[PDB]
């Protein structure tokens, strides 16, 4: 079976390229605005540096 | 027994800048080759 005609088909495909960049502040997330809590968070500072 | 001082020539209080002065060892533990973070009563820089 040999074709005797043709069609020019345009297909659309979508690909995600990136996602929303995000940043997090340990101090104001965990220890919202209290100094007493933020002092206790210093010993865990390494974790946030991760 | 005390006596006041009378020959006084006073001016307003002069101010100067603390160039990263006033730091003290926060504890009596030997630490070497390390970056240590501490929160305490410190003289703020400048
Ligand atoms: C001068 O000395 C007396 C006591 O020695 C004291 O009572 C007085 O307050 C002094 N003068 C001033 C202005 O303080």
């Amino acid at each position: 079976a040999i074709p005797t005609n043709f069609t020019i088909s345009v297909t659309t495909e979508i690909l995600p390229v990136s996602m929303t960049k995000t940043s997090v502040d340990c101090t104001m997330y965990i220890c919202g605005d209290s100094t007493e809590c933020s002092n206790l968070l210093l010993q865990y500072g390494s974790f946030c540096t991760q | 027994q005390c006596v006041n001082l009378t020959t006084r020539t006073q001016l307003p209080p002069a101010y100067t800048n603390s160039f990263t002065r006033g730091v003290y060892y926060p504890d009596k533990v030997f630490r070497s080759s390390v970056l240590h973070s501490t929160q305490d009563l410190f003289l703020p820089f400048f």
